[PDB]
DNA sequence: ACCA
């Protein structure tokens, strides 16, 4: 069925699937469509016998250059993406309440890359965007498909952050610690202002585009502290770096980061310290610092996030389409 | 444009 | 030079 966004019950009954089930992502929630307020929301789920929800859809529907739309399930579908035939029922309900209105259906979900599911997917009739498209780089896929996640399940007795780690990246950790850093969280229009001063700041520095604050205020808007966390890092008053956090079913997402010019004084490890300290706290399973250009110490995002996940990055089967509109796909979709 | 999100 |  078709989610009717105006009913609040179903709404209530939508989104507590979503926070339960282990495939939940902060993305496929429908505080993100708040979020993306740019963007038409169309969301559709899946019932057993029973009538209980076991599989949903989040869409957003963006605008293009031609007649058709855009649309998007950031990060979906919220079920076993493995399990392709129930996964053709979804998408199945998905294209009937997109009603020609879309040209592709592009669901990216965090599931592992392997030979065998990208050969089912095609088999069904999907088109995949992954290794055929790697040598474009980062930006090939909308999201990362690498991805540096730390697995919180392998140290179950872990009781802080410092647990996880061999000594010399204790030292690490320990260094803005030991030099006056100090960080506190919230979710507050105190703390986002905190936030948006470095993220400003190192937007500007490193010559990359950025988003408004009203990106991040509809985002606290959406998302109570339980969920949603800024953390700052500041030294005996002065601020140096932020990061916002996002705890949503089996992980605590990094998603946000800035830092002000100059001496940082490691600044940048405590925030991750003391996200990593939260998911230890909430007993969350993953901890995931998101994307990375490539697994080579020339990629200075896999540097900095090699110092807290020494595991391989993950890597995603990547964008998943469902192709709608051939002619508009061929005409805005290049394969690689 | 550029890290998703 | 790095701390998105």
């Amino acid at each position: 069925p078709v989610l009717n966004l105006n009913d609040p019950q179903a709404v209530e009954r939508y989104e507590e699937f979503m926070r339960q089930s282990p495939y939940g992502q902060v993305t496929q929630d429908l505080g993100w469509a708040k979020v993306k307020n740019n963007w038409e929301p169309v969301d559709v789920y899946l019932e057993d016998d029973q009538g209980a929800i076991i599989a949903a859809m989040s869409m957003l529907l963006g605008d293009t250059p031609t007649d058709k739309k855009f649309a998007y399930a950031s990060k979906g579908p919220v079920m076993d993406v493995t399990d392709v035939d129930l996964l053709d029922r979804l998408v199945d309900e998905a294209v009937k309440a997109l009603d020609g209105r879309a040209y592709v259906l592009r669901f990216d979900p965090e599931v592992a890359y392997s030979d065998e599911f990208n050969t089912t997917l095609q088999d069904h009739g999907y088109v995949t965007r992954n290794r055929n498209v790697a040598d474009a780089g980062m930006h090939a896929t909308i999201q990362p498909r690498l991805n540096m996640v730390l697995d919180l399940t392998k140290f179950p007795d872990a009781k802080t952050t410092l647990d996880l780690y061999p000594s010399k990246t204790k030292s690490k950790i320990k260094r803005p610690f030991r030099d006056g850093v100090e960080v506190h969280s919230g979710n507050s229009a105190t703390e986002l202002d905190e936030f948006f001063k470095t993220y400003t700041t190192m937007a500007e520095r490193h010559g990359i585009t950025h988003r408004p604050i009203e990106y991040f205020q509809r985002m606290q808007a959406a998302f109570d502290a339980d969920t949603m966390r800024i953390f700052v890092a500041e030294r005996e008053g002065k601020l140096l770096s932020t990061g916002i956090a996002l705890k949503y079913g089996r992980k605590i997402w990094y998603m946000y980061a800035g830092s002000m010019d100059g001496n940082t004084y490691y600044a940048p490890y405590a925030v991750q310290s003391e996200m990593i300290q939260w998911a230890l706290d909430t007993n969350t399973d993953l901890y995931d610092l998101g994307g990375i250009e490539s697994e080579s110490t020339d990629d200075s995002l896999y540097v900095f996030k090699h110092v807290f996940v020494k595991d391989a990055p993950r890597e995603y089967i990547g964008e998943i389409d469902k192709v709608l509109d051939p002619e508009v796909y061929a005409e805005l979709v290049k394969d690689g | 444009a550029x890290c998703x999100x």
